[PDB]
């Protein structure tokens, strides 16, 4: 009865069908197995060649030097409504919009040699006239890594991420458009949505492989975290650069933004947050989307990740 | 429920220590922590 | 109209090479002493558990090519030399070079690296091994530089054998394996206790009558005995698996084709088709998604320094000429004789 109530077997079967691994490996293995099974099919479909370094090479790679952004909240009892903005799938959206992957990374902006080039845990050599040809279709990352544009080469990670996202929104729409359906279709769509959520959360964990890795790239994760920090600070500046919305950002941990509206007729706070979200998304690439999703009329911000 | 120190593990330890009979090689679907060939094991508490 | 088996459990073991297993392109005069066989515990759509023996599926790994891109004759000699050296090193480490037990054959296939931006064809090897359990350790030697004089980068070595098998041939877990032919074993109606009569029904009888002839489809009970404690056990060949041939192979990475589609790999495309069928079941009309118009900028703090460094690198990485998107990749090394990775796995299959 307990395993039938939680739907463990059916959920694991659906997750295995979505990924393509053995039923035992769903709970016996980790998260690297699923993303590896995805990328291996993704590259065999396009005839790539994957690299498999050793343990001595991963440990000798460059360590992570970029950290995310966290705002120290002003510990106080807030009586006015506290609008809570939050981004959905920030890292996959970053990977899709800015076209970050292993097949698009060219190299660091500094120390661009012709023979001895280092990226992650591998060495390579740049061509003769590649920079003079691709000077137009590049998107330099704030961390200093060069990436090809989406017009010359489409990322395979971007393909998997956009597939996950579009089947996710399709399942959400299909579930939110039928109400009289039985529990069978609801259970099926919920299992599919949970599987896609697990996949979209694990797809980032395969980056930079801090320890016990198989194919890391510290530069990719560093650039992703840096552009996420830049997006966060740009959204903060956009919010604080409007005289009509006399708000202030007080707290946020790498995905959310807590703005304070002192005595602002919380019924209208919904429209205020909707306008703020529209203004934020209209200044970002296509897959980026800010979610309003809630209001906090009373709030007590104890410390970082400590509130109620 | 907690197959290590209970029904499955208990039976396995019993047939391994007392009767000296490899039941794990018999419950499998082939003639030639618990690893049963062909069949899966689920710890409900986990 | 296809024989369907689910993928509920997978396992691999070693056995002597039979007439259904490959025993011979690098060193054809040397036979194989042990070949791996995959065991797939599945269940028919009627509910009867089935055991399958897959042959011909061999692991492999790629390495950087040693020679040059310039007659299809020296390639065989180089592959034979590499195979001999690898076999000698493996036999010396693990304690006329006949009856190879570690490596089966070495081929030459072209590829494109994935760890980096490469837009040109690159030549690689295909070191087909026999025992995957030690194969990883073998790569360690290749990673340690003990086999050859210089260290070589390992390619496609962290992926296990079962994953490579289920990926190469487009199969997934808990999914059906569409196959059209098979080879039977010792009597299909196993009589361990009562399974010969308690589980038989009309559907299984029809499935047998459609796929079993009892004249040339059942193997001898002396050469291929039954070792499965369940229902009928079958033996499948890689030429019969129809799960493949559905993938859409693309080659838009050997040249600037993008510079001058939404349905990707099955289990995603399959899910999309199933959802469209559920919609066509008269549940509702249609699916749609509204797009939002956005206006990107997105410079950063170090944008000027990055632009200056890029200009300096372009000045450095340049030699007096002008690059063209059509004249960059040289129109030489046609590479028509070299086999593509998805065209090289059909090789080494024993026979029909």
């Amino acid at each position: 009865q307990l395993l039938r109530k939680q739907d463990y077997i059916a959920r694991n079967i659906e997750q295995a069908r979505l990924i393509g691994i053995d039923f035992h490996s769903v709970y016996y293995r980790g998260s690297q197995f699923k993303v590896e099974s995805f990328l291996i099919r993704i590259c065999k479909s396009e005839s790539f060649i994957l690299l498999s370094p050793g343990k001595k090479d991963v440990r000798k790679q460059k360590a992570l030097e970029c950290v995310p952004l966290v705002m120290e909240p002003e510990s106080a009892f807030y009586k006015s409504p506290l609008i809570v903005l939050d981004f959905q799938s920030l890292y996959p959206s970053i990977m899709i919009g800015y076209n970050y992957c292993y097949s698009t990374m060219i190299g660091r902006v500094r120390e661009i040699n012709l023979t001895e080039n280092n990226l992650g845990v591998s060495k390579f050599s740049l061509p003769r006239n590649i920079l003079a040809l691709l000077k137009n279709d590049v998107t330099i990352a704030p961390n200093g890594v060069v990436y090809a544009k989406t017009s010359v080469r489409k990322s395979t990670l971007s393909k998997m991420l956009t597939d996950i996202l579009d089947v996710r929104v399709m399942i959400k729409k299909t579930m939110n458009e039928i109400g009289d359906d039985n529990t069978t279709l609801k259970r099926l769509l919920n299992n599919k949505q949970l599987a896609l959520k697990l996949l979209a959360n694990v797809t980032y964990g395969y980056t930079s492989a801090s320890f016990s890795g198989r194919m890391p790239c510290s530069d990719l994760a560093d650039s992703i975290v840096q552009t996420g920090r830049e997006t966060l600070e740009k959204a903060i500046d956009i919010i604080e650069k409007d005289e009509t919305w006399n708000a202030k950002v007080v707290y946020g941990d790498t995905d959310s933004l807590f703005v304070y509206l002192p005595g602002k007729t919380a019924i209208e706070a919904f429209s205020i947050g909707h306008a703020m979200a529209e203004r934020v998304t209209q200044n970002n690439p296509k897959p980026i989307f800010l979610k309003f999703e809630k209001v906090y009329h009373p709030s007590i911000l104890i410390s970082k990740k400590r509130y109620v | 429920f907690e197959i290590h120190n209970f029904s499955w593990g208990y039976i396995i330890e019993r047939c391994q220590k007392i009767h000296q009979f490899d039941i794990v090689r018999e419950l499998a679907r082939v003639k030639c922590g618990i690893m049963i060939t062909g069949r899966h094991m689920i710890n409900i508490w986990r | 109209d296809y024989f369907r088996i689910q993928l509920n459990n997978q396992d691999y073991y070693m056995s002597k090479p039979t007439f259904l297993d490959p025993s011979h392109e690098s060193l054809p005069l040397n036979q194989f002493s042990q070949v791996p066989n995959i065991r797939v515990f599945g269940a028919l759509p009627t509910g009867h558990q089935v055991l399958c023996h897959v042959h011909g599926i061999l692991p492999y790994m790629f390495i950087k090519y040693d020679g040059q891109i310039t007659t299809s004759t020296l390639r065989h000699q180089r592959c034979a030399q590499v195979h001999k050296t690898l076999e000698v090193k493996i036999r010396a480490s693990f304690k006329k070079l006949g009856n190879l037990n570690f490596v089966a054959d070495v081929s030459v296939v072209k590829g494109i690296p994935f760890y980096g931006y490469h837009v040109g064809w690159n030549l690689f090897y295909k070191i087909s091994l026999l025992n995957p359990s030690c194969l990883s350790r073998i790569s360690e030697l290749i990673r340690d530089g003990k086999i050859f004089g210089k260290k070589f980068e390992i390619y496609e070595s962290h992926i296990p054998y079962l994953l490579q098998w289920t990926a190469d041939f487009n199969l997934f877990g808990c999914s059906w394996i569409n196959v059209d032919r098979c080879y039977f074993r010792s009597p299909v109606l196993n009589s361990i206790l009562d399974i010969d009569k308690l589980t038989i029904n009309d559907d299984l009888q029809l499935l047998l009558d459609r796929f079993c002839d009892f004249k040339c489809n059942v193997l001898s009970r002396r050469d291929f005995p039954r070792v499965g404690n369940g229902l009928i056990e079958i033996d499948i060949l890689p030429q019969f698996i129809k799960n493949r041939e559905k993938l859409q192979h693309r080659d838009i990475h050997h040249d600037f084709l993008e510079k001058l589609v939404k349905p990707y790999v099955s289990s995603a495309r399959d899910m999309i088709n199933e959802l469209t069928m559920q919609r066509e079941e008269l549940s509702l009309k249609e699916y749609k998604e509204p797009p939002e118009t956005k206006r990107h900028v997105h410079q950063w703090q170090s944008s000027g320094e990055f632009e200056a460094f890029y200009k300096k690198a372009q000045h450095k990485t340049s030699t007096g000429q002008i690059p063209n998107f059509e004249n960059f990749i040289d129109k030489n090394q046609k590479f028509s004789a070299i086999n593509t990775p998805y065209e090289a796995l059909p090789q080494l299959w024993p026979r029909l």
